[PDB]
């Protein structure tokens, strides 16, 4: 029912947005998704990389970086480094086996939607950055932010204490105790919208991977479905929350710092309307100027692995396709100027 | 051969309707008539096809005589319940000649 209401709502909205492209997306959302194996750098990545190559999988991040020169600055200056994520070839539907513990009793790799790595890559972490993951749970992107080896400090926040338990489970499974107990990582459970007041102008890089209508998940899971009749108000006020969280992320960013906003929804009301809405709110209410940064070179380099909806005005959007079934992933990089 | 020619006539495969049947299913003159009776019985009382429809099914989809009674019942059910096709359009389209795999492949793709 909620699964059918989600699909009903997506047929109305996404048939208008994508037009003749909507069927290819619709079939992909209603079929098995493609995963990437994010290699754990704490677990001796060279052996894991070699083991994953035996399956005929290839690191899409390395393939992308190789062509960074083709068609300004090194890939490391623009794109977050040391992220190795293996995927099978275009059209291949092979599944990675479950990861096992390795080099330091830590899991060798993390299976995830390969597109979920793009907001982290696009954020462009540099060595020694103070980083904030405002809506971090269950920790997929938090894990990737750590893997870069650039975080001087990493703040991982999420309002839900139950989802934070899953984030702690991933940190215990993937990260050695030396790093996860020190001053390098800090897990909090608080309202992300309040970050403007507490910890303002503090972070170099901020990830705001907001709660959205989780389009693919909403079509599979019936429990805790946002499209349930009781959650009608919660779903309609979702773009308010998303602007509030993005604005809080921007207020916690140092002047000159960068922010990546992202969702796993195809809806423009949750994507471009939130970026424009948060930029206006900061310019009017706080007199802070925020510039959207162009990710066209980033897109063009990663087009070999993902299907992008190139008609995006602000930010970029990975649309699912059977050839590369990487779920809806919207992302926009910004720079706080004043 | 005359005794089978008579069985097929009363079954409605007269008036040159057995042209298509002999091309695909020439075994029909060698088959056991209770195996042919089992197929018409499954279609008439279990799939609720009228006698005129069953005759057209045999004329246009002779393959159903070689089909398993279970596989053939599930194939019919897929059209009536899963796809929502009424008995006349199933017969008119010659749906029962195709494989359940081909049917599932094309129907579910379009559905999704
Ligand atoms: C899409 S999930 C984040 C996924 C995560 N970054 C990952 O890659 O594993 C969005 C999160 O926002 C959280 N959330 C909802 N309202 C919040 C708020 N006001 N402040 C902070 N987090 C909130 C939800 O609990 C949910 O975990």
């Amino acid at each position: 029912p909620a699964v059918r209401l989600a699909l009903q709502n997506f047929d109305m909205t996404y048939s208008v947005q994508f037009g003749d492209l909507w069927p290819s997306i619709r079939v992909s959302l209603l079929s098995e998704q493609k995963y990437g194996a994010l290699v754990n750098n704490f677990a001796a990545w060279d052996h894991v990389s070699a083991k994953l190559e035996q399956l005929s999988a290839k690191d899409f991040v390395n393939e992308a970086i190789s062509h960074w020169e083709l068609q300004p600055s090194p890939a490391s200056w623009a794109c977050s480094p040391n992220l190795r994520c293996f995927t099978f070839d275009r059209g291949d539907i092979s599944r990675f086996p479950p990861a096992r513990p390795g080099s330091l009793g830590v899991m060798e790799y993390y299976l995830m939607d390969a597109a979920s790595l793009l907001p982290v890559l696009a954020l462009g972490l540099q060595p020694g950055d103070i980083v904030l993951d405002l809506c971090a749970a269950p920790g997929g992107k938090t894990l990737a932010l750590l893997q870069t080896g650039c975080c001087r400090n990493l703040a991982a926040n999420d309002l839900s204490p139950s989802r934070i338990a899953r984030l702690q489970k991933i940190l215990h499974s993937y990260v050695p105790e030396e790093i996860r107990d020190g001053n390098q990582v800090r897990v909090t459970s608080w309202d992300g919208r309040k970050w403007g007041e507490l910890e303002g102008d503090t972070y170099d890089r901020v990830l705001v991977d907001v709660p959205c209508t989780t389009d693919r998940h909403s079509l599979h899971e019936e429990e805790n479905n946002i499209f349930k009749r009781s959650r009608k108000k919660e779903r309609q006020i979702l773009p308010v929350l998303q602007v509030q969280l993005l604005a809080a992320g921007l207020l916690a960013t140092k002047p000159g710092g960068h922010v990546v906003y992202s969702t796993c929804s195809l809806s423009h009301l949750q994507n471009e309307y939130v970026v424009q809405g948060a930029i206006e709110l900061l310019a009017n209410q706080y007199s802070i100027q925020v510039q959207v940064e162009d990710l066209t070179h980033f897109r063009r380099v990663f087009m070999d692995t993902f299907c992008f909806f190139s008609s995006c005005q602000v930010g970029e959007l990975v649309i699912p396709n059977l050839m590369a079934n990487f779920g809806p992933m919207y992302f926009c990089k910004m720079r706080r100027l004043t | 051969m005359r005794k089978r020619s008579s069985y097929l006539q009363k079954l409605g495969l007269g008036e040159g309707k057995l042209k298509r049947v002999l091309y695909c299913c020439p075994e029909i003159f060698t088959m056991r008539q209770q195996d042919i009776n089992d197929t018409v019985r499954l279609l008439k009382e279990k799939c609720l096809f009228t006698v005129q429809q069953v005759t057209k099914i045999l004329h246009s989809c002779p393959s159903v005589l070689r089909e398993d009674l279970g596989q053939l019942e599930y194939k019919f059910q897929y059209a009536y319940f899963r796809m929502g096709i009424k008995h006349p359009d199933i017969v008119k389209s010659e749906y029962l000649q195709y494989s359940l795999t081909k049917i599932k492949q094309r129907h579910i793709y379009l559905e999704r």
